């Protein structure tokens, strides 16, 4: 179970921007890592995974997203949010079956 | 002359991925090593004379 | 391994098993996978051979 | 990785709906198969995973007993049979799998989930 916060995130453009979630366990995982992850869903699109394992980023993703966190706290950043960053930033963790996602955190720009 | 009995090549590579341990990553190493003053010195420290 | 005769030790033991052919890469230091991770693992530190 | 959906229709409470999902782009042999569905319900529920060799089947327990998830290597097809439908599994079907098969075993397999189709419709 992972809740994300807030619900929903009006970031004036150009601004920067950051998503929570907090899960019911511990994410960490029997070889010591941490598999929560961040995915991106745009309007008309399916999900997308922007930030994995805590704070690396998939190739072709813009350097602007980056994440920390540990144990059940984890945060998704974003140095600056752009038009094309409107979508519901989801959490989702892999360390304990069977996978879960956050409700999911509308990020608007204003 | 390989692969006869006994030739080996005395190289092997380094399998390097980005899902292993640390120990088992890559690092870039540079190594610095300075001439200690024997001819006119070429590189000193930002100091005014 | 040409120098094995000369290294002194206090003991060595022998781990036998049957494993698949292309499983035998997994028997190694830095390793994962279905042996390396659930049937046998090594360390990853100095071995024998 | 591409991964298309299709067979989402309207059906009936208590009727059955079977869903498949084409994949092209990689080997599609080589990877696990998951079904995920979103819904406001639920955001995004993961349902079930079939493996490679198409041996090991584990479900939610949300589905486990009505759904079935199943792979036709020959056609690179992913299937998933959904019997004695619900109100409540009303939801956007989602064809997943993952790009990086480094480590192809429990529970490796849901810890990247990066491979996602358009979705589609079950009502």
């Amino acid at each position: 179970v992972l809740t994300q916060s807030p619900l929903s995130l009006p970031v004036t453009l150009g601004q920067p921007a950051s998503i929570s979630c907090r899960s019911s366990q511990s994410l960490v995982y029997s070889d010591g890592d941490t598999y929560l992850n961040w995915f991106q869903q745009r309007p008309g699109q399916s999900p997308r995974r922007l930030i994995y394992q805590v704070s690396n980023r998939d190739s072709g993703v813009p350097d602007r997203f980056s994440g920390s966190g540990s144990g059940t706290d984890f945060t998704l950043k974003i140095s600056r949010v752009e038009a094309e960053d409107v979508g519901v930033y989801y959490c989702m963790q892999g360390s304990h079956w069977p996978p879960t996602f956050g409700q999911g955190t509308k990020v608007e720009i204003k | 002359t390989p692969p006869a009995l006994n030739c080996y090549w005395p190289l092997n590579d380094y399998g390097f991925y980005t899902t292993t341990g640390i120990g088992y990553q890559p690092y870039r190493v540079v190594v610095l090593s300075f001439e200690l003053l024997n001819a006119p010195a070429t590189v000193c420290g930002p100091k005014l004379s | 391994a040409t120098k094995l005769n000369d290294l002194c030790f206090s003991n060595v033991y022998a781990d036998s098993f049957v494993v698949k052919g292309d499983d035998v890469r997994q028997i190694a230091p830095g390793q994962t996978g279905v042996i390396a991770d659930y049937n046998y693992k090594l360390p990853d530190d100095f071995m024998g051979c | 990785a591409q991964l298309v959906e299709s067979g989402g229709a309207l059906v009936q409470p208590g009727r059955s709906l079977r869903l498949s999902c084409a994949a092209s782009g990689f080997t599609f042999r080589n990877y696990a198969m998951h079904w995920v569905r979103q819904a406001p319900a639920t955001g995004l529920q993961w349902l079930a995973v079939i493996t490679s060799d198409g041996r090991n089947k584990f479900y939610a327990d949300s589905v486990k007993g009505r759904f079935t998830i199943s792979r036709e290597d020959s056609k690179n097809t992913l299937y998933l049979q959904m019997d004695s439908l619900r109100g409540e599994d009303t939801a956007v079907y989602y064809c997943v799998t993952q790009r990086d098969n480094s480590r192809d075993y429990f529970p490796h397999y849901f810890h990247d989930m990066d491979v996602w189709g358009q979705g589609t419709t079950v009502a």
